[PDB]
């Protein structure tokens, strides 16, 4: 058991993290583009 | 490149790495040892210190006496029979055995066991057994304690390797080579205590690589103690040693009477031509002269060394002592140099019994000076006021300071007070310390009769005497002043 | 001969003449259910075996790496008979430079080929992972660190215990150890008995054309030798002692192993070998360690002179008369000397005595003496 052990490395299995506002009734767009707005405001901030 | 330090006195040796498990390609292919030029051993300096004489030198009468009781066997015959039947079943049968053997110092464990190889190499020599490899290990004359796995290694098979390459190849040869393609080994491991380590790793492969089937190793392994084993070493390699193991007691009397007539048995009641003109003796202006030993010296000398430790050494070194002290009481009479009948009697052998066991200790404190003595009857007269074996300094100091200037009356420390705090002068001030004071702390403290603690502040540091109080008290009544106050 | 046949074969090195130890019956069938439970499935499982030195553990698992069984590729015959592939190492761990490198010795038994670095249990892991391996570890008592504290000294054995557990390797770990020298599945192997002894002695001999032994003689060493430790290097040392007494002095009989029993094994006898003044200083010490009781040779003497003075019983001596006195009973086994630091605000060597002699016998000694009982 790796819980056992003191350190272990995991290879995991296998498009932004803005979520629908609005009750879950925003589109999609206004979503991607809150990301954009975030993305260039906080890149004209730093 | 800059380096953070430097190591310019390296000195290494041109030792090779690689063991003998992989000098051979397979198990089948290692080849007869026994039939190789470099294995079992198939003095490039004794020229160097050798040099003219130029000059004749005199041997006296008691010369040959003096070189006949060095230690450079009357009563070693039931332990030479079992070391010897032990080690010949397991060289006749290839087996691989451990024999123990324990004793005090000088009670003859090396020479027994020299005695029983030299023997056991002559009963080879006649095909009586087959041959065999004889090394000796000392443990005491090792410079790493591992060195010993260099040694036997080297000893085996003529390669040069490091230390856990030479225990690789040790353990292969005892383990896995096969009994007809190998010799036996008779390894003696003496000072047995100075080969433990901290893990006991050295013992424990020493031992078992006894326990192994196709060894054919034999370890005779001489210690100081019965129980060594039991008091230092794991359960496993207590078991290894086994349960049988060989006692040498002290000698008794008699044999160390039969061992000093065996040093004298060719001068001892004899006769020699003197050559009264130089002293230089020569064995049969000249006398013929008898020499002899008492023989009641000898049984003073082997009864009190038989009671005390029954030590060889010890016995043959008392009876030279005596023939040192007769020899010097004769050269002085003569005037002889070095360029009737003389004896060693009774008293040479009792002043030289004596001369070892009379304490210089009294004496050294007797003839000490006067703050010297001061210091310690104030140690004294602290130690038994407080009741405490330990005194700090700034007490002693005091009581010191007391001791001045409460005998006032006295008229030595009338005479001594200005020395002892002024140093006569009339100049100097009046000082908190006695003159010499660090002088004979220091002296006492050199000499092993104090102990001081290490602390830097000098009124509570603490001292402590490591001679006996009533080797002290005596020291200091022989004093005509300190005995009076 | 024969008495050299059977000094031969009493030896601690003697060859080991289907495959189980003949008292050990129980213990190889449960190696076999550890064996053949893991071998046909391929599990990953670890064995821990203990006993008191010279039990058989290792002659048991040589026997059975040597008649039941990449370099150590072997068959292994199932009972249902798949002749299944197992690579088999046995590594004694104290002919080891360090604990942390017995991953790297696990390597070099199974490698042909490449040459890896191994210093952990992951490099051994991914190694062993695209593959079963069987790996027996004698003397796993050297896998600890000292002076490591408790957590910290047992790494390198939980490392190899959680891999001989771990999903997906193929890895049984077999490690034997000595309880008096000190989760997997553990097998005791427990001291031998008298009876196990003399099985093991008469399958031993049955080799020679006759046993040189009475059976009493045999059975008596048996029991001597058999208890809480019941190690069979002793009593082949006791029959082998008995052989050699036998030869000196002259069937070997009871005698001869009582006689082996009695010179390689009492403190009235020495007491009554000591002169009067002798006896004095060993009252002296025995009452110079009640009241201080860490005394050195010169606080014992300031001791023995203090009963002098108030007694006036023989001329008061010396100390260094004093001292080769407390030397005449080292020689004779009664007073002990030793050196260290003493224990207070100075710190340097000094010499002690001890005394261990029974003092149930000892006041039984002196108080027959009139002028010693003032010095109890
Ligand atoms: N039985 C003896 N007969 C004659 N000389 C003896 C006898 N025993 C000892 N000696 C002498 O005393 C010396 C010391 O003996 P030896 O070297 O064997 O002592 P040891 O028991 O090994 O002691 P240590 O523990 O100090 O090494 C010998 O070299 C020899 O000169
Ligand atoms: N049942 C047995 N029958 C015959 N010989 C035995 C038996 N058990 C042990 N022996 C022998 O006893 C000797 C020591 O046994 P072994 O080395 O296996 O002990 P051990 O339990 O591993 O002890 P240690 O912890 O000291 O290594 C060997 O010579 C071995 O052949
Ligand atoms: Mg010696
Ligand atoms: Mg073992």
């Amino acid at each position: 058991a790796d819980a056992q052990r003191s350190h272990y490395t995991v290879y995991p299995s296998l498009h932004i993290p803005f979520v629908k506002l609005l009750s879950g009734k925003e589109s999609e767009v206004n979503v991607e583009k809150r990301w954009e707005l975030y993305h260039q405001l906080h890149s004209h901030f730093h | 490149v800059i380096r953070k330090f430097t190591k310019k006195n390296v000195a290494r040796a041109k030792k090779k790495y690689t063991p003998f498990s992989k000098r051979f390609k397979s198990i089948a292919a290692i080849p007869d040892l026994t039939s190789l030029p470099e294995f079992y051993g198939n003095s490039r300096f004794e020229n160097k210190l050798k040099t003219t004489q130029k000059h004749q030198i005199v041997e006296t009468i008691f010369s040959k006496v003096k070189k006949q009781l060095n230690s450079s066997l009357p009563a070693r015959e039931n332990e030479f029979a079992s070391i010897y039947l032990s080690a010949y079943s397991a060289i006749e049968s290839d087996s691989a055995t451990t024999i123990y053997v324990a004793g005090t110092p000088g009670v003859g464990k090396t020479l027994t066991v020299r005695e029983v190889v030299k023997e056991l190499l002559s009963s080879s020599a006649q095909r009586e057994i087959p041959d065999f490899l004889y090394v000796e290990i000392n443990g005491l004359k090792m410079v790493k304690p591992t060195d010993c796995y260099e040694t036997l290694w080297n000893k085996v098979s003529g390669e040069r390797l490091t230390w856990a390459a030479s225990m690789e190849s040790l353990e292969f040869y005892f383990k896995r080579v096969p009994k007809n393609k190998k010799k036996t080994i008779v390894v003696l491991l003496d000072e047995l205590d100075a080969m433990v380590t901290k893990s006991q790793d050295i013992m424990y492969n020493f031992f078992n690589w006894t326990t192994y089937e196709n060894a054919k190793l034999i370890v005779i392994a001489v210690a100081n103690t019965m129980d060594l084993p039991e008091r230092q070493l794991g359960n496993k390699i207590t078991s290894r040693i086994g349960f049988t193991r060989i006692m040498f007691t002290g000698y008794t009397h008699e044999e160390l009477k039969n061992i000093i007539d065996l040093r004298l048995k060719g001068l001892n009641d004899s006769f020699f031509y003197v050559d009264t003109k130089t002293g230089n003796a020569i064995l049969i202006d000249v006398r013929k002269v008898r020499l002899r030993m008492s023989a009641d010296a000898i049984e003073i000398a082997s009864r009190k060394v038989a009671s005390v430790s029954g030590d060889a050494r010890r016995a043959l070194k008392v009876c030279k002592r005596a023939a040192e002290i007769a020899e010097k009481h004769y050269m002085a009479k003569h005037g002889y140099g070095y360029d009737g009948v003389q004896t060693v009697h009774i008293t040479h052998v009792m002043k030289a019994l004596n001369e070892t066991l009379n304490s210089h200790v009294i004496t050294f404190m007797t003839r000490l000076s006067f703050t010297a003595k001061l210091f310690i009857y104030a140690l004294l007269n602290l130690m038994k006021k407080n009741g405490s074996q330990e005194q700090e300094l700034g007490d002693i100091v005091d009581e010191i300071k007391l001791l001045i200037e409460v005998n006032g009356s006295n008229k030595f420390v009338m005479e001594i007070a200005k020395t002892l705090f002024q140093q006569g002068s009339d100049n100097i001030s009046e000082q908190l310390r006695i003159i010499s004071w660090d002088f004979v702390l220091n002296q006492l403290l050199d000499a092993g009769i104090l102990f001081k603690q290490t602390m830097k502040n000098d009124r509570i540091c603490c001292v402590k005497l490591n001679i006996s109080v009533e080797e002290a008290k005596r020291a200091m009544n022989e004093d005509e002043t300190l005995r009076n106050l | 001969s024969i008495f050299l046949r059977t000094k031969a074969l009493l030896q601690k090195s003697s060859e080991l003449v289907d495959g189980a130890l003949p008292a050990r019956t129980a213990e190889y069938e449960q190696v076999m259910n550890f064996l053949a439970k893991a071998i046909s499935e391929h599990r990953s499982d670890s064995l821990y075996i203990t006993g008191p030195p010279g039990t058989g553990k290792t002659a048991q698992l040589d026997m059975i790496i040597r008649q039941k069984f990449l370099q150590n590729l072997s068959w292994f015959e199932l009972p249902d008979g798949r002749l299944e592939s197992v690579a088999v190492t046995s590594i004694n761990c104290i002919s080891l430079g360090e604990p942390s490198s017995i991953f790297q010795k696990i390597f070099d038994s199974f490698q042909d080929g490449p040459t890896l670095q191994i210093k952990n249990m992951q490099h051994l892991q991914k190694f062993l992972e695209p593959y079963t391996f069987v790996v027996v570890l004698d003397e796993m008592d050297r896998l600890l660190h000292a002076n490591t504290s408790e957590t910290q000294s047992v790494r390198t054995i939980l490392e190899l215990f959680l891999l001989a557990k771990l999903p997906t390797v193929s890895f049984v770990l077999i490690g034997m150890a000595n309880s008096l020298d000190m989760l997997p599945q553990t097998i005791v192997f427990q001291p031998y008995t008298a009876e196990q002894m003399y099985e093991i002695v008469i399958q031993k001999m049955s080799s020679l054309p006759t046993i040189i032994f009475q059976p009493m003689a045999i059975k008596f060493a048996a029991k001597k030798c058999a208890g809480n430790t019941g190690d069979l290097r002793k009593l082949f040392d006791v029959l082998r002692g008995s052989i050699e007494i036998y030869e000196l002095e002259k069937k070997i009989g009871l005698n001869y192993i009582a006689k082996v029993f009695s010179k390689f094994v009492s403190t009235r006898t020495r007491i009554a070998k000591l002169n009067i003044q002798q006896k004095l200083i060993l009252c002296t010490i025995i009452q110079s360690l009640k009241l201080n009781s860490d005394a050195t040779i010169d606080e014992s003497f300031d001791h023995y002179i203090k009963a002098i003075t108030k007694t006036d019983t023989l001329a008061p001596l010396q100390r260094n008369e004093f001292l080769e006195i407390c030397t005449i009973l080292e020689t004779c086994g009664l007073v002990s000397i030793k050196k260290t630091k003493c224990k207070g605000k100075t710190k340097r060597f000094v010499d002690k005595i001890d005394v261990d002699l029974d003092m149930r016998e000892f006041y039984d000694e002196m108080t027959k003496i009139s002028i010693l009982k003032p010095f109890l």
